[PDB]
């Protein structure tokens, strides 16, 4: 007889892993060398349909960023390279989007960033509630703009924002790629009007259509009789 | 027979009985938004009345939108055309007249943001599918198939979800035995104050027969279900200067 | 400066921190709270509410509406079963997906009470009796009206009570935990010109008194 | 000594610090702040200043004075438009470069209010009518004087008043805008020896009620 | 009865081959702990590894070493370190075992790719 | 921020530590204390008890 472990925020406030960033630092492709991520909460499966428990939630936004960093094999194992620093440049919505390394929107300066150097503690930066609307929404009956064009159940006003990793050194004399592991913890959360659970599966991260699954799993008999 | 009462909006007269158990959403009543709103203060509030719905024994349910069913009914469907803005609360009352030689149940929400799913996966699907205005779209008992059509299937009801669960909503259970009307009042729900009337439904009425009219071999085969709808502190944006 | 001394557990990343944490965009304005009903500030609030429990869930019928409708009809004995399930929320597969089961699935440790419903939608001109019995865990199942009768029962006349409310006591999984059989008593009386088949529905919450302790993944969700 | 444990987020240089820092030059003696005449201290006092529109870009007037001045003159007909632009301070290229679209673009998240000034730089001894007609936000652009004239509008007089201000009431991006239309009433009567064509310029800025959210960079600074 | 409170002491060494010349950057771990009642991963790669309600700790290579604790988990008032039963249904089941003194069990893996 | 030098000792894990240490599990209902006869607060009540000594431990 507790019910303290029921509430809302000892329920969504835990940290997830919810994706992981694959970049380099040396090659020919010069896409391969930075990577990025559109945020959301719709790629972990457990905390998209724990969320969709609620139809308005309203959060703060905690990032713990894990960075490793594997050599990728050649010739030239046998090197020196001092450490790396990485650069996690943050763009709100309504911000410019960099298409190269050596871009200028990685230099612009209404774009927050973080610069970490290996072997420290793994950085943190706080988001908070960046919304023109009082609550996300993870559920919308409409259209976005001008009904019967643009997709339905879209809901432009709930972005929250990308990031962008790069190395923010020069180009080294041997490849070393760097996975970054993201922790999403949001804070400070009320939600509004709760729902059903999903029963069937997912098919897509952008709609909530499905196949039809059952209700549950069929007996033999109706009534029951001893062991 | 039982201290009928008849309530009058407007140029509009509907009778209710005594006992009325009215359901009130979210214990919140539809009150006004506390850059200039503007209201039409009674010329909109009055009952706007539906067809009849056809229930037989294979009858599986019926869906409507709001506010998209009330577009072709007078001066609210003028006042969705005319201003850019929109704000309402509704009330709606669902009668359902039969003998007492009938039998059969129905489960009556007010889902808000009812997002449905297409029946084929990652196809569109068109407006006359999700919404028609008047006359509803019946759900079906099986996986239908059709080309850029909701997924009628009555066990997850558009939505993915076990229809069982549907009583979160605020619901009332229309029982032919016992029963014979529910009414329900709904507040405004949605995260912005003000949306578009056109883009942005707020909610779905569904009735679902749980168990299914069943009756004599002598008796009317069919029983009408009449739906009133009436909105409640409505108001818009407004066109001046200042 | 300050003479410091390291303490072990430095820089690390646990996971369940509570520390503080600089912020990414100050100088920002967060809109404010607006009045939006129906908010929810604990998930036992929503599992307070009745649901629909699908009892008939004999194999083909899980696939259509057929799954939550319990038949009932005119029987030529009188001591016959008319349903029957084991009592646990959340571990059998009648009340599996209700949203009862669906809240108690997401931990490892939960306890309280229980309340079924059962409801008739059968005309308004029939008349009967069933008998509710509850078989405590560790007792069996009952063979028997007359076995089922000298146990925990209750006689719920359809003539004049629609909806019978049955609140379980005591039941948990980490704080076999019981039965709830239906047998017929006499016959549904029908009178002419009124049909015979008919249909029972349940319904089921929790009561006040319900906790739960450790929060684990569910085993529903498989990633794809 | 003390006992101290590091929590994790330590020795990283997050970019949006606030801690204390070691000066380089201590030791060292600031000069004094003397009263500087225009402090600014906030940069919505700059937005409050008006500033001219250039509306008449159609091209290849862009790149001359003749961008600004928007040309009126006598009409055989009546119920012609002037000019118009759509409501948008940062997305429209109208007042795209205008001193308040410019503290509007630093900024992905605005909203507040918006004034317009509509001057009339023609002779004294000119006069006529005008209607400046306001199709808000979802409402279409009026194709007649007449469609304008039932919306939205304000008759001003060029024989007794030379500038008409028009606060426009709520508009924002992220809190289709609207539109500013402006049609002939009547043509502008002329005495002898006095010149036809004539000009009306265009001033903006906001209100007091004016805020941004989020900043950003700009979309028109390209690196070299 | 009592509380716990587990210390990880985490050390690597290379394995021998052709390849030992190489630039591997910090290793990361993952501690994670299942409940009495959660599920198990059953690879590396398991979706169990990435649910919500399993909590983990994730150490980088050189950093002092992790620490979580672990409150007193069990649905009675105590453990018994006897018992003199049987578990379910007696004489079938283990003598002497009591489910219900179970604390959980944790899982490791190293967080980076191969 | 504030100004703090580390001092030696630091980052080890001496095995007698007696620090803080976060919880794995918060928000989690611990069930409490019955009373249960015979608690132990000390060793030493238990070495106050006779018991029979093997004295003819010839072969």
């Amino acid at each position: 007889h507790v019910r303290s472990e029921s509430s809302v925020e000892n329920f969504l406030s835990r940290s997830a892993c919810v994706y992981i960033v694959e970049y380099k630092t040396r090659d020919d492709t010069p896409d391969k060398m930075y990577d990025s991520w559109v945020i959301n909460t719709r790629q972990v499966a457990q905390l998209r349909r724990k969320l969709e428990f609620f139809t308005y939630v309203r959060f703060d936004v905690e990032v713990t960023f894990v960075i490793t960093s594997v050599q990728d094999d050649s010739t030239r194992q046998n090197t020196d390279t001092p450490a790396l620093t990485h650069q996690i440049m943050y763009v709100p919505p309504g911000g410019p989007i960099p298409q190269a390394v050596d871009d200028y929107n990685w230099q612009t300066s209404t774009n927050p960033s973080v610069f970490w150097t290996e072997g420290n503690a793994p950085p943190r930066m706080s988001i908070p509630f960046m919304s023109v609307g009082n609550a996300y929404s993870n559920f919308y009956d409409g259209w976005s703009h001008f009904s019967q064009t643009g997709v339905y159940g879209f809901n432009t006003l709930n972005n929250m924002g990308k990031l962008y990793f790069r190395h923010v050194n020069d180009k080294t004399i041997s490849p070393i790629t760097s996975k970054v592991r993201i922790y999403f913890k949001p804070k400070h959360v009320k939600a509004w009007v709760p729902r059903p659970p999903r029963l069937c599966e997912y098919t897509h991260k952008d709609n909530v259509d499905f196949e039809p699954k059952g209700v549950t799993t069929s007996r033999t008999q109706l009534t029951i009789s001893n062991s | 027979s039982d201290r009928v009462r008849s309530i009058t909006l407007g140029n509009s007269t509907i009778t209710t009985q005594e006992s009325a158990n009215v359901v009130v959403g979210y214990g919140v009543w539809p009150d006004y938004l506390s850059d200039q709103p503007t209201q039409p203060d009674v010329a909109t509030c009055r009952f706007y009345t539906l067809d009849s719905v056809s229930w037989m024994k294979e009858s599986q349910g019926w869906w409507w939108k709001f506010p998209d069913a009330l577009r072709d009914m007078g001066l609210f469907g003028q006042n969705m055309q005319y201003h850019y803005l929109g704000r309402s609360g509704y009330t709606i009352h669902v009668q359902c007249n039969a003998s007492k030689f009938h039998q059969g149940c129905l489960l009556v929400v007010c889902v808000p943001e009812a997002e449905m799913g297409a029946a084929n996966i990652n196809e569109k699907i068109n407006r006359e599918h999700l919404s028609n205005g008047e006359v509803a779209n019946t759900f079906s008992g099986t996986k239908s198939s059709n080309t850029n059509d909701v997924q009628q299937a009555v066990f997850n009801a558009g939505m993915g979800v076990a229809v069982g669960n549907l009583t979160i909503f605020p619901h009332q259970w229309i029982n032919l035995r016992t029963n014979n009307c529910a009414t329900i009042v709904m507040p405004y729900i949605n995260s912005v104050p003000m949306d578009n009337m056109f883009r942005h439904y707020n909610f779905t009425l569904m009735i679902i027969p749980f168990a299914k009219l069943d009756y004599a071999a002598g008796s009317s085969t069919y029983i009408p279900i009449t739906v009133t709808v009436a909105p409640m502190c409505a108001e818009y944006n407004g066109l001046r200067l200042g | 400066g300050l003479p410091v001394m390291n303490t072990p557990g430095s820089n690390q990343f646990l996971t369940s921190d509570d520390y503080q944490s600089p912020t990414a965009m100050p100088q920002f304005d967060v809109t404010p709270e607006m009045n939006i009903p129906g908010e929810v500030k604990n998930l036992m609030e929503i599992a307070e509410v009745d649901s629909v429990v699908p009892v008939n869930n004999v194999n083909e019928n899980v696939n259509s509406l057929e799954a939550y409708r319990i038949p009932v009809h005119s029987v030529t004995e009188t001591g016959a079963q008319v349903f029957g399930f084991t009592l646990q929320p959340g571990a059998d597969t009648v009340m599996e997906r209700t949203l009862l089961g669906e809240i108690l699935n997401y931990y490892a440790n939960w306890s309280g009470s229980i309340k079924l419903t059962f409801m008739y939608c059968g005309s308004a001109m029939a008349t009967g009796k069933f008998l509710l019995a509850y078989s405590p865990p560790g007792a069996g199942v009952p063979k028997n009206r007359r076995e089922a009768m000298l146990g925990t029962h209750i006689i719920w006349d359809i003539g004049l009570q629609s909806s019978c409310v049955l609140c379980v006591p005591w039941i948990s999984q980490t704080h076999d935990a019981g039965f709830i059989t239906c047998w017929y008593q006499t016959s549904i009386v029908v009178p002419a010109e009124v049909q015979n088949q008919s249909v029972i529905l349940c319904f089921v919450s929790a009561c006040n008194d319900f906790s739960v302790r450790l929060l684990r993944d569910s085993p529903f969700v498989r990633q794809t």
